[PDB]
RNA sequence: CCGAUAGUGAACCAGUACCGUGAGGGAAAGGUGAAAAGCACCCCGGAAGGGGAGUGAAAGAGAUCCUGAAACCGUGUGCCUACAAGUAGUCAGAGCCCGUUAACGGGUGAUGGCGUGCCUUUUGUAGAAUGAACCGGCGAGUUACGAUCUCGUGCAAGGUUA
RNA sequence: AUCCUUGGGAGUCAGACUGCGAGUGAUAAGAUCCGUAGUCGAAAGGGAAACAGCCCAGACCGCCAGCUAAGGUCCCAAAGU
RNA sequence: AACAGUGGUAGGAGAGCGUUCUAAGGGCUGUGAAGCCAGACCGGAAGGACUGGUGGAGCGCUUAGAAGUGAGAAUGCCGGUA
């Protein structure tokens, strides 16, 4: 590996989703929580099971 | 790998046979990739941190009151949406070490030393002997078996004479016996060896 | 790394004020008013691109009338002639421009009442 | 063509385009005079500078003085001081005293 | 002056003029003739059972190029929607020689 | 890691100024030039403030003193306007005026057809429901450590080593 | 051309209106509460003068192409005094 | 290449564009870098490029990696100006 040349492998790297940026991404302005509900505020969230 | 021996001058006749285990694998192109990447992290050193809200030395009562002027809400002066500051989330030092398997490990200086063979960048150089320990020794030497730019030396010795010198040459690096790396051999493009180490290397390995 | 930023904002605002040029009062100068303006003139682009796609038809069937008349007859029997006396698939622009150099329309026209008896 | 320039005097500009709009266009023999009358005592602020323009078209370039025609009379705000001022029941509003760009290019007929 | 259905649409041609029409491949620098003619003219040769039976219309093809580029831009006037298409429309800058009857 | 709304509150005579009886809260404020060569002399002006003259590469660089945007405030203007009802645009459109990152050119567009802002929250908002005077900058989904699934890599009833 | 399992991954668990069938109501309500179907919500276009729910119909994009649906065919305003 | 599709909130998936820094060399700068203003140029968009003028010392491209990675709405914060 020429360090020029340095490729990935295949379908190793991935992007992250960056959440909450602009309408046209998806998952901007809820950032994908939701809507009102416990579950879309800060903070969680209720106790695991 | 048949590669000829050289004899920093002749340079010269006489081969010598390497290991294929060692100096013969087809390079793994993406397990070799993997391995650059956990070099060149953690040669960063991670000390970038940030007064948090909290950690702000600030004065924590609120500027004015709940309901009743007109104004906002505004909880505190150091905040995250007012002036003053800080950072919300913020960087906070941290570490970035990781340990590959050996398989992999040894797979990879097994790869791209294999991989320098085919590209005929190997130049064995015996013995290494320096009368002086002045760095125009290097100078000649590295011209004279015909190579420019930044270039390893691996010595099986760890020499004075060797690592005094070719520091101060700016594109060469004296390398540890052991002391052998994949950003070392990926990036100075060029390798060279004693005899002795090339017995020392495929039986570290 | 810290992230300023400070450029993208900039050019961005500089692309929507450079597309709304033109504009009445202060529409045209500020940006946070003309983000807007520019969301309808693109809004109002799109439909107003279907009209005269559909509204120049209803400038030249008048314009057939005008002429039709002319010659005593009515666009609702004269679209029949020209779909019976010929299969004429001609342009609705241009059986109009057929009055540009009238009387070529009417020789048209002519071709028109002799399927109409 | 001459050109003198005012610079941070104290006036506001509003009180000073008003002075201004009996000059843009006028003469030499047709501005000081009108200048000394309006009263409007932002008025010698401008003649000192109209005055001085001609004797800069005097000393600088000899443009026959007497002659000239003076072509732009554009006033800007210049560096505003800000003062506070108080007020009652806890108030405390602002004065804005503003400064002003004096500019009268004196040219030829 | 000529009456051609190429388009699909009808566009009066005299000998010369320059009509924009469709992409038509055409490898713009040769020579296409136009299959449609319908209503002759001038003498008033006209049309009957569509298509004067072999009255075409050569034409050499010069350019073969886009439009001004349009900028689609619908968006649904709440409920955070934004569809921005760029466009181009592709032409060809048709010279018509010798209209024939 | 930061590059002056960041980084300590403080790159600057900062816990200063101010605010509080008092415990306490607590700012803003970087850059002439390579060096003062920091503008001798003449003209206007009481004097600041200018115009010539020299200084230097620059003086539009001359005291907030490199860069200087926008809101704003001007001055000139090329085209439109004093029978007009308008979320101010779009599509059509002659006249008039210019010649271009050479293109089915650019600007104003007399008038006609269509057309009630953006966002939140809602069953439903042009909304007479909330939000914003504008302009510029800062401002919100990670990070540390584990558990789970896909994806990838090495080794394969043997894998990783703290 | 969909469905079954399996796993990862979320949103909604206040809906409205119109017709058909029901209760409460006074066989009152753009009333409440169910079934069923549509549409809206998440749907732009044309009708209904303007109109989230009726009527017709689904917007990848350009055309100064043609044919039709609901509704119309004196002027407004396209099409038959 | 044939055939079909291509409205859309909450949401799931995929592909991209940006900005800052680091790593390979390769490549522009006093014969003028970044930033600024203008303009009728090009791609599906996010967006790029070119000529002019200002500006007077730094800067991009590719290929990967890290992230204080993107502004119109917080009766947000500060400053300026209505």
């Amino acid at each position: 590996m020429k360090l020029h040349e340095l490729k990935p492998s295949e379908g190793s790297r991935k992007t992250r989703n960056r959440v909450g940026r602009g309408i046209g991404s998806g998952n901007g302005k809820t950032a994908g929580k939701g809507h009102k509900g416990q579950n879309a505020r800060s903070g969680g969230g209720v106790r695991p099971g | 790998p048949k590669v000829a021996l050289y004899n920093q001058n002749g340079s010269t006749a006489g081969d010598i046979e390497l290991n294929a285990s060692v100096f013969g694998i087809e390079p793994n192109e993406s397990v070799v990739f993997d391995a650059i990447l956990m070099q060149r992290a953690s040669l960063r050193q991670g000390t970038h941190k940030v007064k948090n809200r909290s950690e702000v030395r600030g004065g924590g009562r609120k500027p004015w009151r709940q309901k009743g002027t007109g104004r906002a809400r505004q909880g505190s002066i150091r905040s995250p949406q007012w002036r003053g500051g800080g950072v919300v989330f913020g960087p906070t030092p941290r570490s970035y070490s990781y340990k590959l398997p050996k398989k992999v490990r040894r797979l990879a200086i097994k790869s791209v030393l294999s991989s320098k063979v085919i590209d005929n960048n190997i130049i064995v150089l015996e013995d290494l002997t320096l009368d002086t320990a002045k760095t125009k020794e290097m100078a000649a030497i590295l011209k004279g078996l015909s190579v420019e730019k930044k270039a390893l030396i691996v010595t099986a010795d760890a020499n004075e004479a060797v690592a005094l010198s070719a520091r101060n040459i700016p594109g060469v690096t004296v390398v540890e016996a052991n002391g052998i790396n994949v950003l070392d051999v990926v990036n100075h493009e060029k390798l060279l060896i004693t005899k002795a180490a090339v017995e020392k290397v495929e039986e570290v390995l | 790394p810290r992230v300023k930023g400070g450029t993208v904002t900039r050019k961005r605002r500089k692309k929507v004020l450079k597309l709304a040029k033109g504009y009445f009062g202060s529409k045209h100068t500020l940006y946070k008013v003309a983000n807007q303006q520019v969301m309808k003139s693109g809004n109002y682009a799109f439909r107003d691109r279907r009209q005269k796609k559909r509204d120049f038809r209803k400038l030249w069937i008048t314009r057939i009338n005008a002429a039709a008349r002319m010659n005593g007859l009515s666009y609702s029997r004269l679209m029949h002639g020209l779909k019976l006396s010929g299969i004429e698939v001609n342009r609705k622009m241009l059986a109009d421009l057929a009055v540009n150099d009238l009387t070529a329309f009417n020789q048209l026209a002519d071709a028109a009442k002799a399927q109409l008896n | 063509q001459a050109k003198a320039v005012a610079r941070t005097v104290r006036i506001a500009p509003r009180k000073a385009r008003l002075v201004m709009d009996l000059i843009r266009g006028k003469q030499v023999g047709e501005a000081v005079s009108i200048l000394n009358l309006t009263p409007r005592a932002a008025s010698p602020i401008i003649e000192k500078v109209l005055k001085s323009a001609i004797a800069n078209a005097e000393h600088n370039y000899e443009m026959d003085a007497n002659n000239l025609v003076i072509s732009q009379a554009f006033v800007d705000e210049g560096p505003t001081l800000k003062r506070f001022r108080p007020r009652a029941m806890g108030r405390a509003s602002q004065i804005n005293k503003r400064t002003s760009h004096i500019t009268i290019v004196v040219s030829e007929k | 002056y000529a009456i051609i259905k190429t388009g699909g649409k009808q566009i009066k041609v005299e000998e010369g003029q320059t009509v924009y029409i469709e992409k038509l491949a055409a490898e713009a620098g040769e020579t296409v003739t136009f299959e449609d003619v319908l209503f002759v003219g001038g003498d008033n040769v006209k049309v009957g059972n569509p298509t004067v039976e072999g009255a075409t219309v050569t034409a050499k093809v010069e350019k073969q190029g886009r439009a001004k580029k349009i900028t689609v831009f619908r968006y649904k006037p709440k409920k955070n929607v934004h569809k921005k298409q760029g466009h181009r429309q592709p032409y060809t800058k048709v010279t018509i020689e010798k209209i024939n009857a």
